[PDB]
């Protein structure tokens, strides 16, 4: 703690500025970290949310397969059907599934007895996407809220 | 006592009574020819807070010519040549004699502030301040940490 | 301790120290930028998986709800139907898989749904989401530029070096 304010500044008060400014810098830096931390933990929490989530959809989906094989006529939807069920991972199925979903739906619907709409293809593209936007904009929205609180509890701190 | 060397001391006293916000100079205690100065960066600049150390060589001529004048740190300006000078218009051709060490600093003080363009001393820094600014923003940042190591012995 | 926890403690701290700290920082978070990056790549692409393998099951509700029999059933696809929420979907899915399964299989029907009203309806979505998307982004790159221009101001109002040079 050394000034006089119209004196010229000193040596000894140009290191006293140099230490506050290292803090300065280093402040933005942990501040900026810290929220980046605070964000790692948003999307890894999402992340596993999200992979759990899927098991309903991926099991419920070759639930269907397994009554739908035995009554197949083609033999090339037999063997793909037959891959579904054999799968054994769901990382694995998870992608089977939405990479075929427009020929999965179409082979569950003629088997069982059911009228394949046309333009169906475009249905499951643009319903995939309207979920997928939808966690999105929550996602950016939690995003936003987690990083508001992150920084107004730091404000509070200076007050 | 010669009229360079009298004018000298007065901007010494003038540095010494009322120093310009953010600046320090001082001639070396053997040689009033040669001056240590060391400029802040203004706030709200990309050198803020750096703590730039510049040297100042003057002659007889003084205050009739201006003093050589270059920088002793590490800088990315425009202006700013690579070995230090720096490309001033009040230094080169603008030199009026009612400059005296106080102005000569806030006036490269300044030069933080808003730079000159069509200047370049520094063609990086000159078109990065341009398409990049980020990038010159980044390379800024840096010798404004740099220009914290030095612990300022030039001012005792 | 290690690191300067308040601006008050730098005065006990040598520069050297202070440079470790200051360049730990910088690292971790230009560190932490490329981890949430690929992070926040893997958490859109595992939701376009996810979103992908559930659709289909939407996708089959509708070519069979017109055909229902109870209106138990008809109420209770029509909600799976009009779920806007994925989350939502993955419990209804996965807590009455039995009855939609059942019902898939079941109550077979035909193809009497507006086919080309509904994918005119995804399309206004889709794009709208797509700029709510845009702008909710922005949002956080505006408040993250913004909190972090307030705090910076807060350390040189209580800075009494830079009262001292620029008072």
């Amino acid at each position: 703690e050394l000034s006089d304010p119209s004196e010229p500044l000193t040596q000894k008060d140009v290191i006293a500025f140099q230490k506050e400014a290292l803090f300065r810098c280093l402040n933005k830096w942990r501040v900026k970290a810290n929220q980046l931390v605070e964000e790692n933990e948003v999307l890894a929490a999402g992340l596993s949310k999200t992979t759990e989530s899927v098991s309903g959809c991926c099991s419920s989906i070759v639930v269907l397969a397994r009554s739908v094989v035995e009554d197949c006529s083609d033999e090339q939807d037999k063997r793909f059907l037959q891959q579904l069920i054999n799968t054994e991972d769901e990382h694995t199925l998870t992608q089977i599934i939405s990479n075929n979903s427009a020929r999965i739906c179409e082979l569950i619907l003629k088997t069982s007895g059911s009228n394949i709409s046309d333009n169906i293809g475009r249905l499951q593209e643009l319903e995939s996407l309207t979920l997928t936007l939808q966690k999105l904009l929550k996602s950016s929205e939690n995003k936003l809220k987690k990083a508001t609180e992150y920084y107004e509890n730091i404000i509070a701190q200076y007050d | 006592s010669t009229p360079a060397r009298r004018r000298l001391m007065r901007d010494f006293k003038r540095m010494k009574e009322d120093s310009p916000p953010g600046v320090s100079a001082s001639p070396l205690p053997d040689n009033v020819m040669i001056w240590n100065a060391m400029i802040i960066g203004p706030a709200d600049t990309p050198y803020e807070d750096g703590t730039f150390r510049l040297l100042l060589e003057f002659d007889e001529e003084y205050p009739n010519k201006p003093p050589h004048v270059k920088f002793l740190s590490e800088m990315f300006h425009p202006n700013v040549y690579a070995n230090g000078e720096i490309c001033l218009d009040i230094l080169q051709n603008r030199w009026t004699p009612t400059y005296d060490v106080a102005s000569i600093l806030t006036s490269i003080q300044s030069l933080f502030n808003d730079p000159n363009p069509a200047s370049p001393a520094n063609v990086e820094a000159a078109t990065l301040f341009q398409d990049h600014k980020s990038q010159y923003v980044k390379r800024v940042k840096e010798t404004v940490e740099k220009s914290w190591e030095d612990d300022m012995e030039d001012m005792a």
